């Protein structure tokens, strides 16, 4: 009820700080997913390290 | 209830797991005595006149 | 107690709201529709946490 | 170390605490047990959820990573192992089983449908990591007062 329908005409934000917020964001999302991806190369060394 | 488990034999040996650690843990911590309080309280008065 | 606990409560809530904001915002559907698709999708996860 | 004095004491004289080191004594023992008797509940009602005996094992491995935080924090702040200390690292255990929780399932869920292993962890990881980070922030601004 309290959520209105999305609002496509808006969609990304572009204010002052949300835009820059959300690309930050991202970018570091995607930094995640590779370093996730690291696990198939060595899983020994994080064994070791925890 | 009962196809429900016959699907999930984990979530009934799990269940089965809690209540024998529960009851472990009981017996431990239960008193032991031959009789419950089964002897009527008594209270006694006791007046002198010398 | 109380405060120590306001973080575990919001979670459920955050779960939920994101999940019908993401969802909304991907698949296009209508509120509602987001919202039933959302709680179909997290019910058993919330119970589980 | 009071005691050894008292019993460096001549015969005959013997100690008996009271009132705040009377409870103190005790106490103070029942952690342990409770830290085991806790995790093993866990470890079971995940075995319950998931339908396995070895998903929570990957769950239940992240409950050192919040408590090694933990104990760091008390430590380099110079504070002391209490009761406090204690209800606060049962609450670290249970945000770092939530937050397992939520990837883990995910995972499951989707590998489940048929995805690659690592196709279903990613996924997951990627749809789950805007919730974890936010609710762990709110958290952690939540108990940021208290902290100061």
């Amino acid at each position: 009820t309290l959520l209105k329908p999305l609002k496509k005409g808006e969609h990304h934000g572009q204010k002052g700080f949300f835009a820059w917020f959300n690309q930050m964001f991202n970018r570091n999302a995607e930094r995640y997913e590779k370093g996730v991806a690291k696990i198939l190369h060595r899983s020994l060394r994080w064994i070791v390290i925890y | 209830m009962a196809n429900f488990f016959i699907d999930r034999p984990i979530f009934a040996w799990v269940l089965a797991i809690l209540l024998c650690l529960t009851g472990t843990l009981a017996i431990f911590s239960l008193p032991v005595e031959q009789y419950p309080d089964l002897a009527p309280p008594n209270v006694r008065v006791t007046a002198n006149y010398p | 107690a109380m405060v120590l606990a306001i973080g575990l409560l919001v979670d459920d809530a955050i779960v939920v709201v994101e999940n019908v904001e993401r969802i909304m915002s991907e698949e296009g559907l209508t509120p509602r529709e987001a919202t039933r698709k959302s709680m179909g999708q997290i019910q058993g996860a919330l119970v589980g946490i | 170390i009071m005691e050894s004095l008292v019993k460096q004491l001549p015969n005959g004289f013997g100690l008996e605490w009271t009132a705040m080191s009377y409870q103190e004594r005790l106490s103070g023992a029942q952690a342990p047990a409770l830290y085991a008797i806790s995790l093993l509940v866990v470890f079971l009602c995940l075995a319950a959820l998931y339908e396995s005996w070895s998903v929570p094992f990957s769950v239940m491995l992240v409950v050192p990573l919040g408590v090694i935080g933990a104990l760091l924090a008390t430590w380099m702040r110079g504070l002391e192992n209490d009761v406090y200390f204690q209800v606060g690292l049962l609450t670290v255990i249970g945000l770092s089983a939530k937050n397992a929780i939520l990837i883990v399932e995910f995972a499951n869920e989707m590998n489940q449908k048929g995805h690659d292993l690592f196709e279903a962890t990613l996924h997951a990881c990627r749809q789950r990591l805007r919730p974890i980070l936010m609710t762990s922030l709110a958290f952690i601004f939540g108990v940021l007062p208290m902290a100061t």
